[PDB]
């Protein structure tokens, strides 16, 4: 199968630079044109540019928004695609995607996409969340407050992923350089406190992992 | 137009 | 530099009904040499990467259900969906690849469903947040529809309008309802200078507000 995986996306102080990578496998890289697309949170996709293959002189083309500030390059021996980002602005905060720009038969569409790598451009400092348990009728609703962390994102689960139904994890809200979100889970009153209900919060940015058991 | 490029 | 415009911004539709969305380009996306209109349609479901559905304006990608039909040429294109399914919940983007590439602003496809009253739950600040000097009162308004809803916080019978932060989830992948979180953030001292904490939800499903509350002690 064809796989594309972006890397390098992290938290970077405005003004600094960053280089994203896109490691590929499953197809002949050297034969393809490759593009980069991005997307600010809750915003629309934006084409950043592409890079032609060897046969076409490894030349590049960019979108108006980034032309002159970003540079696309590639390493055909490694099947890797790069995206150098200089003079970062807050407006650069976004999920960056690596895509195959299929040219065969003059198609010219994006048939394969990576999962994306997220870039946060802020001066705020990476801070760990302070997970708190929220507790109070055939069913009972329990919660979990994930407060004061930066930057996004955090992944929240219940019972290591065991509890998937009746779960609501709310979008984080930014309050003074710190994000706060909560997650509620609803389970049969017969399974609690009977069965244990645990809130799992992972914050890769600060290499944090917190488990919070919900107790009456 | 870029759509006319080959390969 | 080809400008793409999509309409409508967002549309709500019920399972089974057909839907159409347009894409307009400032220049003809038609290529005389290739004989194809370079307009593609991408579907991006919640938390996933965009996915190619149609290219060359009307050609359907492999594996894409037949109910997705693209049409048009020149500067006006259309994406039609017959018998929409819930799973079709997503944002649909058109994109031109005539010269360079440019994405439309996208059409957000929402799923219609019956109204539903919210299930309200209020929670007193956790003991550990208290020992640290903080006091957040949380209130959940879950699985309601439509999205519009109002929350009012009352401390000892008096409306509180400061330090309240609300957050709305997207449509639930299971029942297409919405849920909202309302968090009242106070200081341990402030939280203790009062005893009655009430959360009031007002939704079109009732003239009577849904009330939930507790007392410090
Ligand atoms: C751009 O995308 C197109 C299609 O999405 C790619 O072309 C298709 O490539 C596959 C495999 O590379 C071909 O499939 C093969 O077909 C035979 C019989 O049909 C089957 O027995 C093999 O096991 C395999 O399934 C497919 O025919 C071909 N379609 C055509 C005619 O274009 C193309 O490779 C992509 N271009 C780039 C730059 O990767």
């Amino acid at each position: 199968e064809v796989n594309l995986v972006e890397s390098g996306g992290g938290l970077v102080q405005p003004g600094g630079s960053l280089r994203l990578s896109c490691a590929t496998s499953g197809f002949t890289f050297i034969d393809n044109y490759m593009s980069w697309v991005r997307q600010p949170p809750g915003k629309a996709l934006e084409w950043l540019g592409f890079i032609r293959n060897k046969v076409n002189g490894y030349t590049t083309e960019y979108g108006p928004s980034v032309k002159g500030r970003f540079t696309i390059s590639r390493d055909d021996s490694q099947s890797i695609l790069y995206l150098q980002m200089n003079t970062l602005r807050t407006e650069d905060s976004a999920t960056y995607y690596c895509v195959r720009d299929n040219g065969s038969d003059y198609r010219w569409y994006f048939d394969v996409w990576g999962a994306g790598t997220t870039v946060t451009v802020s001066s705020a400092k990476t801070t760990p969340p302070s997970v708190y348990p929220l507790a109070p009728n055939s069913m009972v609703t329990l919660g979990c407050l994930v407060k004061g962390y930066f930057p996004e994102p955090v992944t929240v689960t219940w019972n290591s992923g065991s509890l998937s139904s009746g779960v609501h994890t709310f979008p984080a809200v930014l309050q003074s350089d710190l994000y706060t979100l909560s997650s509620s889970v609803t389970v049969p009153s017969s399974t609690w406190p009977s069965e244990t209900v645990t809130c799992n919060v992972a914050h890769p940015a600060s290499s944090t992992k917190v488990d919070k058991k919900i107790v009456p | 137009p870029t759509s006319s490029e080959q390969i | 530099d080809i400008v793409m415009s999509q309409s409508p911004s967002s549309l709500a539709v019920s399972a089974g009904e057909r839907v159409t969305m347009t894409c307009k380009s400032s220049q003809s996306l038609f290529n005389s040499k290739t004989r194809r209109n370079y307009l593609a349609w991408y579907q991006q479901k919640p938390g996933q990467s965009p996915k190619l559905l149609i290219y060359w304006a009307s050609t359907r990608e492999s594996g894409v259900p037949d109910r997705f039909t693209g049409s048009g040429s020149g500067t006006e294109f259309t994406l039609t969906i017959s018998s929409v399914q819930a799973e079709d919940l997503a944002v649909y983007y058109c994109k031109q690849s005539y010269n360079l590439r440019t994405f439309g602003g996208g059409t957000k496809l929402e799923i219609k469903r019956a109204d539903a009253a919210p299930t309200v739950s209020i929670f007193p600040p956790s003991s550990e947040q208290l020992t640290s000097g903080g006091a957040s009162v949380v209130c959940f308004l879950n699985n309601f529809y439509p999205k519009d809803i109002n929350v009012k916080w009352k401390i000892d019978g008096s409306e509180r309008q400061n330090g309240v932060l609300n957050s709305w989830t997207d449509q639930d992948s299971k029942d297409s309802t919405y849920s909202m979180s309302s968090t009242l953030t106070l200081t341990k001292d402030e939280y203790e200078r009062h005893n009655s904490y009430t959360c009031e939800a007002t939704h079109k499903t009732s003239t009577s507000p849904i009330v939930k509350s507790f007392n410090r002690n």
